[PDB]
RNA sequence: AAUUGAAGAGUUUGAUCAUGGCUCAGAUUGAACGCUGGCGGCAGGCCUAACACAUGCAAGUCGAACGGUAACAGGAAGAAGCUUGCUUCUUUGCUGACGAGUGGCGGACGGGUGAGUAAUGUCUGGGAAACUGCCUGAUGGAGGGGGAUAACUACUGGAAACGGUAGCUAAUACCGCAUAACGUCGCAAGACCAAAGAGGGGGACCUUCGGGCCUCUUGCCAUCGGAUGUGCCCAGAUGGGAUUAGCUAGUAGGUGGGGUAACGGCUCACCUAGGCGACGAUCCCUAGCUGGUCUGAGAGGAUGACCAGCCACACUGGAACUGAGACACGGUCCAGACUCCUACGGGAGGCAGCAGUGGGGAAUAUUGCACAAUGGGCGCAAGCCUGAUGCAGCCAUGCCGCGUGUAUGAAGAAGGCCUUCGGGUUGUAAAGUACUUUCAGCGGGGAGGAAGGGAGUAAAGUUAAUACCUUUGCUCAUUGACGUUACCCGCAGAAGAAGCACCGGCUAACUCCGUGCCAGCAGCCGCGGUAAUACGGAGGGUGCAAGCGUUAAUCGGAAUUACUGGG
């Protein structure tokens, strides 16, 4: 605490948790708001903070959802909190991916209060919650160490009363001393851009009174902040030491999940974020390195090669960094998928310019084609998708690969054919006079003409001649001729095979 | 700006002592007098008709302590001037207030009296003044100032300022630390010395 | 627009009325002049003329129909009359 | 005081002399990139998409033109609870005022941009048939009446924007009449056209005791003039192309009617049949121009951001109104593209103003401060407004100043590098000693940009009026946005502050080691296939400096399109 004025913050609170249990519900509940959960893709897509209106105290509140894309986002929202509260629902049991938003909280070392979120559904049954939970090394309620439970219902929507009792005592128990009076510091929550405002960010700050006038040096995001604005009321100048504010006017896009520090100067955070770009240039160098020792090759081993590419803007910048990663999770070997020019925000004419220069699927999230974009579009109409849900994306791009993939594998006979008396022709050299002696003959498929299992010639059957005339098809007891062009090798007794072959088309799983 | 350098490799590669030092010793003793300017530079006396063009250009610079990019303003406003060039080149480099101080002997080398300009001891016509290429006119009264005048800075000089040149483009006192600047420099005062009408030749190469 | 020039919209506007009235009372009267001069009648044409002169020099004097325009109008139609009489 | 101005080199061959291209040394830039960067002064800083835009601000102003209380600040009367003489609360335009509104003037200026535009434009020099706000000098009037209407009230439709129905009410708004030359039209006689009041103070007469009336200031109106401003016309000059050679129906001319502020095919009707064209018409491509800037010895060439003059444009396309002046950058209408809001019925917008953002591109900046100063708009002044302007922020972009110490110092220290291993060099450099402390760092002091204006006094002028007001003096209060100003004084202690290119020839500056025709260098001719002065590295050296180098760009060199000045 700079200032060492140092009163007590109002609580940062972190939920997670995942499909419906509450979810979303829970905290438009608690801020008696009534979006009831009626938003796009079930239940939310990516992270949001909100400081609530509350009695007897306030309160903040962050959510993201916890899904298998989320890792570093759900991370990042656990690591920054006080608080971390974690769902779940009455229902029946524990999900295994409960227990892996349980580790999340574990992991960052945070204490831990829970709550069964649906006790008045009629099914429901809270003690085997707790039993269940009683199997896990959670701190759970009497039988362990003593994360409290609480019983309320937030699927339904029935209060919670005493949920927020319960986020508050342990506020109250933990020691939350704060500088009020001094200088500002936090933490990124969510990064977007606007065309009328610029690049923007959700920035939650721990260290109370960011100023009208402050330097600001998040990573490597610099500036003097031009105005602050909020969602609970739009025009903030000097903040709180718990509560998320959108901050705009800034060089590039500020990363999400990690720190911003006001600063002496403007000048000496020019040559910091200099720095802090020789130290990109290093992670550049880094990335640069590391494909070309890890399998001799610059890109791909074997002969068989497949790929597909991707052009991928998001519009929250901590959203493009764990969903690339989940699509470069999904790939098989045989056929790679890989990002080129993940982009945040709107699509723009040099973004469309990379996927005319190297073939790749455009998409952007909730994002969506601008004017210059729209010029490359109509000039050259590239695969063009902005989007509704990440599920529906990530098997888009694995249909995408099942279509890029290699198509055969099955020979399978149709015919066989023997060999007697000879004829010679300026046609194709020699015509060998057979008859099928099992199966259908067919114009043009591939023949392998063997005696006792080594193939004396090889080819695709040329002519197909039944008596006197060339024929379509031919089946067994008939009286045939062929030959091939540079064929002049008869044996009689050699048997012809002629076999068709059959497309599978694989797709990838 | 200034060199920055070791003093008498300067002397070395120009061919004779710019008067960087005391002149007690250090002519003809500590210099190794023109006998190799550098590791390999026994071995060579040779040299081009542009490099006799530059190291009397360059001699002039280091004696007059300027830089080519300010040597060049003093040679383009040579040029406009009325009367002859390279008269009034040396006139321009002559009528520094740094080199008067030099001359005066209130400075014993030119790096001295460059230090003693800078300092604010300097008053001329009774105004201070900080700026080495200030230009000292006919009928200026030039001094050190009264406070803080006559420090073991100038007392130093002030014995080699009794016996060596001082001559009549200045008057000199250096009783009470002023000089009065009555005549111009003219020709017959510093030429020889340099190759002056090779020397205004050389930008039009 | 944005601007609190919505006054001066509303009075170019009234003033515009104003003027096309008389303007339209000034040139029914000038063709009914000049309808007695195609007809060729010389006496009705000079009481017509002598119906014309105040109100085209009362218009000069309120300036919207011009004062030397109007100068020039009791000129032209001078001159056919006084070929006619 | 005003003519001091012009360089060549390398490279075709075995070698030479010619011809002749190519290339370099120069200067310069609204620059970028690369590497490196201490402080200060001054100048300059989107040349890309005339692509689109969030949010804030960019011209309003007069109560001394007018109804008015919507303000809200006092006062008074009165009605009332008392503090008992005052507080309180309803009235009241009494009074300092002043929103919405009415009327007048300003909104047509400044600011931004270079799309279109090759001349209709621009520049220079001339001209005739013209008007010209405000602003000044001159000569005279400023008489007498009338009708509306918004606002505002009472109803009423609307989500919102934005309205509807009916009465009432004023004016320097609006409309009649009188009055009218020196004015307009006419040969003349004649005909006809204007008005407005407002404000300050005051003896006398008197007043429906409101002011009549006097006197001062100012505004209103007509006319002859001024200077200014703008329109108009003509000549010459002002990009490129002949693989653009034929081009023109309102075209070219006349007459008459009509039209403009005014000349005029300006536009009609009618008549005639011409006009332009090798001195480049027409068409196409391409472009804002000049005073100038840059280069150049000059002659010339390139260039037209900065700065100023002029022109043209203001989401795309077209027209008119208002007004002195616009066919109007932040006015209007309509049409179009397109964008937004919405209760979905219906409504809203034009940042090439200043900031600022997306996009573009190699690339060009702070969502700052103030009307303190200058210059404007309105006003009588106060005053108010002023993103013009004055200033600041950011950037080594350019120009320029200054520092990053000075003197002494041989044992010519060690180390590094070379070394015929004799020594040489790096290098008086370091080290050490003796000194100085600029500019920074820190603590103290302090110009000018401020002249005025305001208020109070006096004189003088004025007047029936010591009035009363202005002018002209005096005196007293004051008036700094930048601003921790420029600038000055005091302190500590060498402390905080040097990098970059290049070294075969050109071209100033040389060896060793590694690699081995590989890897690489290259602006040019060229270097490297184990002893590389040309690669990589080191040592040494040279140039230049808070910049350095490369690249792109233009002229130069190029008498290499040659007038000066060629074959």
């Amino acid at each position: 605490d700079t200032g060492a004025a140092a009163e007590p913050r109002a609580p940062v609170v972190t939920i997670m948790g995942h499909v419906d249990h509450g979810k979303t519900s829970l905290l438009d509940y608690i801020r008696s708001t009534k979006v009831a959960s009626g938003e796009a893709g079930g239940i939310t897509q990516h992270i949001g903070a909100y400081h609530v209106e509350t009695e007897n105290g306030m309160i903040t509140f962050l959510d993201t959802p916890g899904h298998a894309a989320f890792t570093s986002m759900r991370a990042r929202g656990a690591q920054a909190t006080d608080i971390v509260v974690l769902v779940v629902a009455a229902d029946d049991g524990v999900m295994p991916q409960t227990i892996e938003a349980i580790q999340h909280a574990k992991a960052a070392q945070v204490p831990v209060v829970v709550a069964v979120n649906k006790i008045d559904k009629p099914e429901a049954d809270p003690d085997r919650v707790k039993n269940e939970l009683s199997q896990y090394g959670i701190l759970p309620e009497e039988w362990g160490g003593e994360s409290q439970f609480v019983h309320v219902s937030a699927k339904a929507g029935t209060g919670i009363d005493e949920l927020l009792d319960a986020i508050l005592l342990q506020a109250e128990v933990l020691e939350l001393k704060a500088v009020r009076k001094g200088m500002a510091s936090g933490a990124v929550i969510e990064s977007f851009l606007d065309k009328g405002r610029g690049p923007v960010a959700t920035v939650l700050v721990r260290e109370g009174t960011l100023h009208k006038g402050d330097i600001v040096l998040c990573g490597f995001e610099y500036g003097r902040v031009r105005a602050m604005r909020n969602e609970l009321g739009q025009e903030v100048l000097e903040a709180g030491p718990s509560i998320p504010v959108e901050i705009l006017g800034l060089s590039g896009v500020p990363a999400a999940g990690d720190e911003v520090t006001v600063v002496r100067d403007e000048k000496k955070a020019r040559e910091v974020a200099l720095y802090r770009q020789g130290k990109f240039r290093e992670v550049k160098l880094a990335r640069q390195q590391k494909s070309k020792l890890e399998n001799m090759f610059a890109n791909m081993t074997e002969g068989e090669v497949h790929e597909v590419n991707i052009v991928l803007k998001a519009d929250v910048q901590g959203s493009v960094e764990a969903i690339s990663d989940s699509l470069l999770k999904l790939s098989t070997d045989e056929v790679k998928v890989k990002i080129i020019g993940s982009g945040v925000g709107g699509i723009t004419e040099t973004d469309a310019t990379l996927a005319a220069a190297s073939n790749a699927i455009l998409v952007g999230f909730n994002v969506r084609a601008d004017a210059s974009a729209r010029k490359v579009i109509e000039a050259e109409s590239l695969d063009l998708r902005y989007y509704s849900v990440i599920y529906n994306l990530i098997d888009e791009v694995k249909a995408a690969m099942s279509g890029m993939l290699s198509p055969e594998l099955k020979q399978q006979i149709i015919g066989l054919a023997e060999v007697r008396d000879v004829f010679k022709s300026p046609k194709f050299g020699a015509i060998a006079g057979c008859m099928v002696t099992e199966g259908v003959v067919k114009r043009h498929n591939p023949i392998r003409v063997l005696r006792d299992n080594v193939v004396i010639y090889e080819g695709e059957l040329e002519s197909l001649r039944r008596f006197k005339d060339d024929v379509n098809e031919v089946r067994n007891g008939m009286e045939c001729g062929i030959g091939v062009k540079n064929y002049n090798d008869v044996r009689t007794g050699d048997v012809i095979e002629v076999f068709e072959i059959i497309e599978i088309q694989r797709t990838i799983a | 700006a200034r060199y920055l350098g070791p003093k008498l490799k300067l002397s070395r590669r120009e061919g004779t002592d710019l008067f960087l030092k005391s002149g007690v010793r250090a002519i003809d003793t500590k210099c190794k007098i023109e006998q190799a300017p550098g590791q390999h530079g026994a071995r060579k006396p040779r040299l081009s008709d542009y490099g006799v063009q530059l190291r009397e250009k360059q001699k002039v610079r280091r004696i007059y302590g300027v830089l080519e990019r300010q040597f060049r303003n003093y040679y383009k406003e040579a040029a406009r001037l009325k009367g002859n060039t390279g008269e009034n080149l040396l006139a321009l480099l002559e009528g520094r207030l740094d080199n008067v101080v030099y001359r005066m002997g209130f400075g014993a080398t030119r790096a001295e009296a460059r230090q003693l300009v800078s300092h604010k001891a300097i008053m001329v016509n009774g105004r201070v003044v900080n700026i080495a290429s200030y230009q000292v006119s006919p009928n200026d009264v030039v001094s050190i100032r009264e406070k803080a005048k006559k420090q073991s800075r100038v007392k130093a000089a002030l014995e080699l300022a009794e016996q060596r040149e001082k001559p009549t483009w200045l008057e000199v006192d250096a009783g009470k630390m002023e000089g009065t600047f009555k005549r111009k420099p003219e020709r017959s005062d510093l030429s020889a010395d340099i190759n002056e009408h090779l020397i205004v030749e050389l930008y039009s190469k | 627009n944005i601007k609190s020039a919505k006054k001066r919209a509303i009075q170019s506007e009234k003033a515009r009325k104003h003027n096309a009235s008389r303007r339209s009372m000034m040139r029914t009267f000038i063709k009914k002049v000049y309808a007695a001069i195609e007809a060729g009648d010389k006496a009705a044409a000079q009481k017509a003329f002598n119906e014309m002169q105040p109100i085209v020099d009362r218009q000069a004097a309120k300036g919207l129909i011009h004062k030397n325009k109007a100068a020039r109008h009791k000129a032209n139609l001078t001159a056919q009359i006084n070929k006619l009489a």
